[PDB]
């Protein structure tokens, strides 16, 4: 998955 | 589903159901300090917020019925996700009384909160009249099934939550159906073991994620689904299944080794009999929403329907090598190779089910780890443990839910579980939700949990073994 810091919600 | 026949209640003798008319939600004391859009449902024709005709825009979703025998397509799904299932030991005996009803491993105690249903709701007998968690009695919930039998009406009710702007104006409010405490608890019994499995085992061998703890079962879920993702919604799912799903199902429960007499619980939920207010009527397929296990029905349906439309248009397709995990209606999927789910869509309506891509979304677009939603939640590994991967409610749905109350005596368990799912938003986020819900002075009369402990004893619940 994508970490948090690369995409956000 | 579809709706065969109304009467008045009176004609047929059953009194008016006196379903409450107003919204228990109430703006909270954080309704000023953040932003959101969501209102409570309308829940009578009244309403000044209306656009439509509320009961015309309820009852919509009964969109009808396909005709159809189960085909081949169908059958093969059957097999397919009963080969799963088997794999499960599913023990097809009844569930003793007091497990059923009182709680057990994987099986919470009877919700003594909700409505008992018909005819108790008619003679003002609550399930606590009824019911005892501190003796565990069943004397009295004998007497009464053994009274009033099985096969008793639904009670139907408009569910009380907030919903957006355009779903109050079009009076889009969902219905859900109280099943008679008696019918509760003879599902309960004759399917427990069933739903303790599938509670006992979220992921893509029962293909359910019904029960699960987001938490823990996030950083499972890109491990099950390890190809390219499918996903995509649903409208109004429950009301437009066919009996013909309903079928399926039975043929799958069967195979599970239940007989046709168990099976028939599922022909009570297909052709049902409802109570709505003054009204009286019967419906021929739709899953009920609200009865026993219908969360569990749903998804084991979901499971024959992915199945069957893509043995449908791909006949080449290999299911050993297809993962998929719904919560009712909810779906996230995986195949090897791509898989156009615009093509899917066009055969579910084929079946009377209504696709569409996922999270509104304008085009059946490539679904990313980046942009999957599942029970509304993102996915997002975690930096520092790659492995690990946090549910993501949007910060916007947090927002929403804690402007309102339905009882502002419950603001501290309120305010701690949107807390819980916050946090995995980030430690800016939720320094700022907690800045926010300081504002105001119920805020800091709050125990609201601190990052840094919410992200250690998260780090720390992957360590204790799981039974299964
Ligand atoms: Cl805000
Ligand atoms: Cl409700
Ligand atoms: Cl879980
Ligand atoms: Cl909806
Ligand atoms: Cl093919
Ligand atoms: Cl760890
Ligand atoms: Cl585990």
């Amino acid at each position: 998955p994508n970490q948090k810091p690369r995409v956000p919600t | 589903g579809e709706i065969e026949f109304i009467e008045s209640s009176k004609d047929a003798g059953f009194p008016v159901i006196n379903t409450p008319s107003k919204t228990k939600l109430e703006p909270s004391v954080f309704h000023q300090v953040f932003e959101g859009n969501k209102e409570p449902a309308v829940l009578r024709s009244g309403d000044p917020r209306l656009k439509a005709n509320f009961e015309e825009a309820i009852f919509s979703k009964y969109i009808g019925n396909v005709n159809t025998h189960v085909d081949e397509y169908m059958l093969e799904a059957v097999d397919h996700y009963a080969g799963q299932l088997a794999t499960l030991d599913i023990s097809t005996e009844p569930m003793k009384l007091e497990d059923a009803v009182y709680g057990t491993e994987g099986l919470e105690a009877l919700d003594l909160t909700t409505s008992a249903g018909y005819p108790y709701v008619a003679l003002g007998i609550k399930k606590r009249d009824i019911l005892s968690k501190k003796t565990k009695d069943l004397t009295k919930l004998k007497e009464c099934m053994d009274k009033y039998g099985l096969n008793l009406p639904m009670v139907t009710y408009v569910k009380d939550e907030l919903r957006s702007i355009e779903k109050v104006a079009k009076g889009k409010s969902r219905l859900i159906e109280a099943s008679s405490l008696n019918d509760s608890v003879a599902m309960r019994q004759t399917f427990g073991n069933l739903y303790k499995t599938f509670h006992l085992n979220p992921g893509v061998v029962t293909g359910s994620a019904v029960g699960c703890d987001p938490d823990l079962f996030w950083s499972k879920i890109p491990v099950m689904l390890d190809g390219h993702l499918i996903a995509f919604d649903y409208s109004g799912y429950d009301a437009s299944l066919s009996p013909v799903w309903f079928a399926c199902l039975k043929m799958l429960l069967e195979k599970l080794g239940y007989t046709h007499k168990e099976t028939n619980y599922i022909d009570y939920l297909c052709n049902s009999h409802h109570l709505y207010r003054d009204k009286h009527y019967f419906v021929r397929g739709g899953m009920p929403s609200g009865c026993s296990g219908t969360s569990i029905f749903n998804s084991m349906i979901n499971n024959i329907i992915i199945r069957t439309l893509m043995l449908k248009v791909y006949k080449g397709i290999d299911l050993d090598q297809f993962r998929m995990i719904a919560y009712g209606d909810d779906v996230i999927a995986s195949y090897p190779w791509p898989i156009d789910a615009s093509l899917l869509a066009e055969a579910g309506k084929g079946y009377g089910l209504i696709m569409t891509p996922a999270d509104k979304g304008e085009c059946f677009n490539e679904v990313t780890w980046t942009n999957a939603t599942f029970l509304k939640r993102y996915f997002r590994a975690d930096e520092q443990y790659p492995f690990l991967v946090h549910p993501v409610m949007p910060m916007k749905d947090i927002h929403e839910s804690i402007r309102w109350t339905k009882d502002p005596k419950n603001t501290q368990d309120h305010v701690r579980s949107l807390c819980l799912l916050a946090w995995h938003n980030g430690e800016h986020e939720y320094e700022e939700f907690i800045r926010k819900i300081r504002s105001v002075p119920v805020g800091r009369c709050l125990t609201l949990p601190a990052f840094s402990t919410l992200r250690r004893k998260w780090l720390d619940s992957f360590h204790h073994h799981h039974h299964h």
